This record gives structure tokens, C-alpha cells and sequence, in this order.
């Protein structure tokens, strides 16, 4: 009659560890096509009904929301990969899951997982030491300031639809990173706006901030769109004649009183409307719509206004001209105003776009992209995001290691020799760790269409011949040196990946039982 | 601004005549924007197929199977037009090929509208060249995007 | 050669005579599969050498690749391949000519 769990499912034993292994393979198998710049993209449909397609492991695992506890640990460690580094969230989960696959036959042989986890901790400790030996300090050495940024951005943009126009896109990509303080570089500070229509090579770089120009209200052919030093005013409240929401009940029996209450509704609005002119600002920006009466009164005094501007764009305006948002039109102070070097409304893409240009106080920028289709430009923007992260980390981190299979093979190469000196179960565990490091160069060839059998075996040949820098060429299929091909990643990525993947692996291998309470 | 005044004996007749006129306005917009024109019905997909099929042997690789299938995929459009017009899709397609090979490379299309011959020139069936280029582009672009997706995960509605 | 000769025809003669040439590719495909060689790769390499060169280039299991089969002393008499397509066309005919199977005693 009595029950221990009161109907709360709890399972233990070696079968629970196997169930944790199958969960790590399921998460790995989903991220395998998303590994590498040429890797395939995953189709994810969230319960929010927003269909997204991306290859970035961070965004992928955040939108899946896997309830499985052992599989959720691989998601939590991927968010740590997005925190400590921010790049490589796809490879850290695949490598951690591969450690679960290589530890599966050891569980059937009767080898305890604690000796397996202890073997990885000694393997990573030797692996990080080899990465420090593979860390090459380079700043001005055999490279200039311009060639270091350009030649590294061309490789990230290679094998893409932008390959032919890459010469123009590297110039805007390098100038985008140099437009910000090299001490603190944030990808969020670089704005990117997609412009439908037009040629890809005609894209422009804006030093200031731009937005969509969502103003739908009539009164056009006025309010000149080109200003030299406009005074930008950030507004909150609603200046439209006929208001959005509220109202009032007024009972009057006279005809002159009918026109009076209509003029009263006008005078109450015109009061705060005239206070905008008393500030003497040429640009009026508000997150709420600016009605026909307001845009007409601004047209007579030659004041430009745009309503219903996104909040994300208004925050960049504050970071551009150094202004501030004031709630009312009365108390507006002079320091809340701001000014740019040039203001123009561009018709590029058969659509009107307001832009601020030449802001000396701007901590952010905006880069416009053009193309024949909105989906193609989105691929250009994401291929640019991969190029920005390489250019950004090049200045922030001067210690680099050869990527694209180069470093992955050298770490796996030496640990096979280090395992010869160690005897016992730890020898087969280190050999399994070095074998688990072979999944990274493998999936890079499988996702790009290259043959995994020939290229990997040929890579194991020349790399064993005394040259440590041989990677996998992503352009023309062959083995080659990525140090010459300029495939570069900082040493902190390879160190934090081996530390985070083994950590998440050690947390899952240490779980004998999963207790889930229902309620 | 101009206002096109449209009438019809029935609702659907008004909406059909209005959208048919709007379809002509989109053609005139492309004819003025780009003076380059081709005769597009049944002619373009065959000429595109005959040129790629000849160059497929010179490429010598994975592209040879991709270009051969690309020419066969282009042949779907004229065969589909022949199936909608009540003609043999296999017989009409090859008939258009032999006329564009044994004689000369030109625009000879499907008989769908009807004439004494299959020529699209004297029949005055024309499509914008910028319209035919964007049609074969976005079609290939999405085909690469569908093959770009190696995994599909769809959740429920909460 | 037959695929290029089918482009000079009209009507039905264009479509089906292309499929007959594609059905001839099964022989080199099974030779590459049974020998462990890559199906798609080896066929494209032989289709590459047959546009410039000639019949001498073929699959050789001794060299584990594509080389000259005349210098490797691999020689198939013409009657074997002649009696092959001939008996194959008579078999496929006798099959398609059978529209039904009825029990008759």
C-alpha cells in the first residue's frame, strides 16, 4: 500500500547514465550541421510563433528550451561560452557531447566514470599547456595596421555570395571596428540596417545612427530633410490634434460654444505644441506619433519631425548626439538637445530613411546594407557578423592560434604521445580524449561537403611529419596551412572551450540518478 | 497621380479587370526601367537549357550533374505550359528545341495562346529581361536556402 | 556519344533516347561500387577523359583508380558488349509486351 515516491518519477543505475548519453548525442546531432562558417542552418519554430533560422549555437539552444536536465546542462554551458567568450557556442557543445560518446564503450567495459572524468582533467591540463605553446604574439610583426584587419576579414567573407564584392565590404567592416574605441569594442554598438532593393556594392557606412522613418502622416513636400547643424529634440507626449485614447464630455447649447470647445481642444494641444518652437529645435523625435497638426505647425517654421520611432533606435540617438529624453515640452533644458554634422533623408531602396551623420560624441554607428532581396541581405549581415567578430578579437587579443583544424590536430597529436608514458586505464581515456578531438575537423569537412575520410587521413599525415600548422582549407578542398590562409582564433577561445566542454562533461558523467518531482 | 476607373458586370469581374490592368502596369514599369527585352513564354527555358546542356560536358565534375539537372529543371516550365494548353509536354518541348537548333537560336514558344506557328516574335508575347533574370535568381536562391536547412525542429502552440 | 546524337532529333526521339544512355551508366557505377571507389567521383573522371581522349581510359582495379586499361591488359571482345545490349533490348521488350498474367489450365 505504501509508496516511496508518492508518484514522483526517479530512475537510477547505469541505465540513467546511458539515458544521459543519448541526450547529449541528441543535442550534439542537432548542432553538427551548424558547426563552421560553411555549416548548414537549422530551422527552429518557437512556441512564440516566430520562425528563426540561424547557425549560431547560442541563439539555437536558447530557442529550443530543452526540458531534459542532462541536455539542459549543455545549454547552460553554452550560455557560459557566450559569456566568457561569445563565440564558439556550437563547437563547445559538440566537443562536450563527443566526450559522452567516447565514454560510452568505457561504461560497458565496467570502467568507472570518475576515473574517466579524472583522465579528462589531466588531458585538458596538458592541452591548455600546448595551446600556450601554440599562442603566437603578433602585432606589427610582418603585418601593417591596414593589412592585419583587411586580410583577416577577407577569409571570413570568403566562400560567400559576397566573395566578388568582398573588396567593398571589407572596407566598411574595417572602418566599422575602427569607428569605435579600440579599448572597448561591442558588437551591439555597431548598427546594421537592411535596405531592400539596390545593388550590393552601393552600400554606405554611416558614422551616426539611422532609423526606419516610420512616419505615416500627411503634410509632405515640406519640412526640409537636409540640415547642417540641426538641434535634435527628444519628445515623449502626443502632439496630434485628435488624440489617441482619452476624451471628455462637454455639454454646450450654443453654436459659438461648439466652435469654442473645438478650439479648446486645439488650444490645449497648441499650447504644448508652441512650446516645442520656443525651444528652437530643428529635429523633433518621439516614440509616440506626431500628428498632422504638429507636423504642419513644424512645417511653417521649417522644423522636421518623425514620430513612432523605435525605442532601440532612440537609445542610439542618445549615444550619438549626447542628448536626453524629456517628458514634457515645458521644462526642456538646453543640455538635452543634440546636433550632428549632417542630416539627410535618403530615398535609397525606394524607401525614406532618416540618418544622423558626423556625430563626434557618438559611441555607436550604423552600417547600411543593400541587395536584390531581403533574404540575401540577411545572409550578408550574418556573414558580416562572423567577419566583425574576427576583426574585433584581432585587436582585443594579440595572442592567436591557427584555426580551421590546425590547433585541433596539434592538441590531439601530442596527447596521443603523452598517453604512451601513462599506463593503466588513464591511457585509454586520454586516447579517447584525443580521438574525441577529431570530431571538430571532421564535421568541418562534412558540413562543407568535403570528404571526411580522405581529407582527415591526409591531414593526419602531413601534420605528423613535423609541421604543426596544417589546417583544412575551406575554399579549395585540400590540406594546407591556415597560418598562411589567415584562419585565426585567439588562444582564449581554445582554452575556454576545452575547460567548459570538459566541465559540462564532468557534471553529466557524475549524475547517477535524475529525480523529478511532479507538481 | 492618376486614377484608373474600372467597372464590371460583377464583383469578381471588377477585381479581375482591376488586377489584370495592374499586372500590365508592372510590365510597363519593367519595360521602361530596362529596355532589354526577351520573348519569355516557352522560349527562355529552352534556350537556357540548350546552352547549359552543351557547357555541362566542359565543366567535368559535380557541376556536370548539377548543370544537367538544372537544364532539366528549366524544362519543367515549358512542359507545364504545354500540359495546361492541351499539348504533349514531351513532344512540344522537343519540337521547340529542334527549331532552335537545326535552324538558329531564337525565341520560339509554346502554342498556349495559339497561332499558325510557335514563334513568339510575330505573336508579340514578350517578357522583361530584368524580370526573367530576377525570376531565375530568387528561384535558385531559395532552393539553396531549403538545402541549407539540415535540421527542422517545430514546437507546439502554448 | 548517343546523348549528343539525340539532340539532333525531334519530338519523342529526343526524350527517351536520353534515358537509354543514362541506363548504360549502371555498368561503370557497379564496377566503382564493388571496388570501393567513389561512384560519383570515378564516373565524372571517366566522362572527363572520354571528351578529350578515347576508349583506352577506364576503371582498373589493379591501379585502384582511373587509368589506361589497354596498357593494363584488360581487354573485352566486342561481341560480349554487342550481344549484351542486344539481348538486353529483347528482354525489356518481352517484359513490357506482357500487359497481364492470367491463370490458364
Amino acid at each position: 500500500i505504501v509508496v516511496l515516491k508518492e508518484g514522483t518519477d526517479a530512475s537510477q543505475g547505469k541505465g540513467q547514465i546511458i539515458s544521459n548519453i543519448n541526450a547529449c548525442v541528441a543535442v550534439q546531432e542537432a548542432l553538427k550541421p551548424t558547426l563552421g562558417p560553411l555549416g548548414s542552418d537549422i530551422l527552429i519554430v518557437t512556441s512564440n510563433q516566430k520562425t528563426t533560422i540561424s547557425n549560431d549555437g547560442a541563439t539555437i539552444l536558447k530557442l529550443l528550451d530543452v526540458v531534459h536536465p542532462a541536455a539542459k546542462t549543455l545549454v547552460d554551458i553554452s550560455r557560459a561560452q557566450d559569456a566568457e567568450v561569445g563565440d564558439g557556442t556550437t563547437s563547445v557543445t559538440i566537443l562536450a557531447g563527443e566526450l559522452m560518446k567516447e565514454a560510452k564503450p568505457f561504461l560497458e567495459e565496467g570502467i568507472s566514470s570518475h576515473l574517466i572524468m579524472k583522465g579528462y582533467r589531466k588531458a585538458v591540463s596538458l592541452a591548455v599547456e600546448k595551446i600556450n605553446e601554440l599562442a603566437v604574439d603578433i602585432t606589427s610583426e610582418k603585418s601593417s595596421g591596414r593589412e592585419l584587419l583587411e586580410r583577416c576579414a577577407r577569409t571570413a567573407m570568403s566562400s560567400k555570395l559576397i566573395h566578388n564584392n568582398a573588396d567593398f565590404f571589407v572596407k566598411m567592416c574595417v572602418d566599422a571596428v575602427l569607428s569605435l574605441d579600440r579599448n572597448d569594442l561591442d558588437d551591439k554598438l555597431i548598427g546594421i540596417k537592411k535596405i531592400p532593393g539596390g545593388a550590393m556594392e552601393e552600400s554606405l557606412f554611416i558614422n551616426g545612427v539611422a532609423f526606419k522613418k516610420t512616419f505615416s502622416y500627411a503634410g509632405f513636400e515640406q519640412q526640409p530633410k537636409k540640415f547642417n547643424n540641426p538641434k535634435i529634440l527628444s519628445l515623449n507626449v502626443e502632439l496630434e490634434l485628435k488624440a489617441e485614447k482619452d476624451n471628455a464630455e462637454v455639454r454646450v447649447e450654443h453654436v459659438e460654444d461648439y466652435q469654442a470647445i473645438v478650439d479648446a481642444e486645439w488650444q490645449l494641444i497648441f499650447e504644448k505644441l508652441r512650446q516645442v518652437e520656443e525651444t528652437g529645435a530643428n529635429i523633433v523625435l518621439s516614440k509616440l506619433p506626431i500628428g498632422d497638426l504638429a507636423t504642419q505647425f513644424f512645417a511653417d517654421r521649417n522644423i522636421f519631425c518623425a514620430g513612432r520611432v523605435s525605442a532601440d533606435d532612440m537609445n542610439r540617438v542618445i549615444q550619438a548626439v549626447g542628448g536626453s529624453i524629456q517628458s514634457t515640452t515645458s521644462d526642456i533644458k538646453p543640455e538635452h538637445l543634440g546636433t550632428c554634422a549632417l542630416f539627410e533623408e535618403m530615398q535609397i531602396g525606394s524607401e525614406r530613411y532618416n540618418l544622423f551623420q558626423g556625430c563626434p560624441q557618438a559611441k555607436t554607428c550604423t552600417l547600411l546594407l543593400r541587395g536584390g532581396a531581403e533574404q540575401v541581405i540577411a545572409e550578408v549581415e550574418r556573414s558580416l557578423h562572423d567577419a566583425i567578430m574576427i576583426v574585433k578579437r584581432a585587436l582585443q587579443n594579440k595572442l592567436i592560434v591557427a584555426g580551421g583544424g590546425a590547433t585541433e590536430m596539434e592538441v590531439s597529436k601530442c596527447l596521443r604521445d603523452y598517453s604512451k608514458t601513462i599506463a593503466g586505464k588513464q591511457q585509454m581515456i586520454i586516447n579517447a580524449f584525443a580521438k574525441a578531438l577529431e570530431v571538430i575537423p571532421r564535421q568541418l569537412c562534412e558540413n562543407a561537403g568535403f570528404d571526411a575520410i580522405e581529407i582527415l587521413n591526409k591531414l593526419r599525415l602531413a601534420h605528423s611529419k613535423g609541421e604543426k600548422w596544417y589546417g583544412v582549407v575551406f575554399e579549395t578542398e585540400n590540406i594546407g596551412d591556415n597560418f598562411a590562409k589567415f584562419v585565426w582564433e585567439p588562444a582564449l577561445v581554445k582554452i575556454n572551450a576545452l575547460n567548459s566542454a570538459t566541465e559540462a562533461t564532468n557534471l553529466i558523467l557524475s549524475v547517477d540518478e535524475t529525480i523529478t518531482n511532479k507538481g | 497621380t492618376v486614377t484608373c476607373f474600372v467597372r464590371g458586370s460583377n464583383k469578381m469581374i471588377v477585381d479581375e479587370a482591376e488586377r489584370a490592368l495592374h499586372d500590365s502596369l508592372c510590365v510597363v514599369r519593367n519595360l521602361v526601367k530596362d529596355s532589354r527585352v526577351v520573348y519569355g513564354g516557352g522560349a527562355a527555358e529552352v534556350t537556357m537549357s540548350l546552352a547549359v546542356s552543351e557547357e555541362a560536358d566542359k565543366q567535368r565534375g559535380i557541376d556536370q550533374y548539377a548543370f544537367r539537372g538544372f537544364a532539366q529543371a528549366l524544362d519543367t516550365i515549358p512542359m507545364t505550359l504545354a500540359e495546361n494548353s492541351g499539348l504533349d509536354p514531351i513532344g512540344t518541348l522537343s519540337t521547340l528545341k529542334s527549331k532552335q537548333l537545326k535552324e538558329k537560336i531564337s525565341n520560339i514558344g509554346v502554342d498556349c495562346l495559339g497561332y499558325g506557328s510557335n514563334d513568339m516574335k510575330e505573336l508579340f508575347v514578350v517578357d522583361p529581361f530584368i524580370g526573367k533574370k530576377q525570376q531565375i535568381l530568387l528561384a535558385t536562391q531559395l532552393c539553396r536556402m531549403i538545402l541549407k536547412i539540415d535540421n527542422v525542429i517545430i514546437s507546439g502552440k502554448d | 556519344r548517343l546523348s549528343k546524337e539525340a539532340r539532333s532529333m525531334e519530338g519523342v526521339q529526343a526524350f527517351i533516347w536520353q534515358e537509354f544512355a543514362s541506363a548504360l551508366e549502371v555498368i561503370p557505377t557497379t564496377l566503382a561500387e564493388n571496388a570501393g571507389l567513389n561512384s560519383i567521383k570515378v564516373v565524372t573522371e571517366l566522362r572527363s577523359k572520354h571528351e578529350n581522349g578515347e576508349l583506352n581510359d577506364g576503371i582498373s582495379v589493379r591501379r585502384s583508380g582511373t587509368t589506361n586499361t589497354y596498357e593494363e591488359h584488360i581487354l573485352q571482345p566486342v561481341l560480349v558488349s554487342t550481344s549484351a545490349i542486344t539481348l538486353a533490348s529483347e528482354c525489356v521488350k518481352s517484359i513490357l509486351r506482357i500487359d497481364d498474367i492470367a491463370f490458364s489450365r
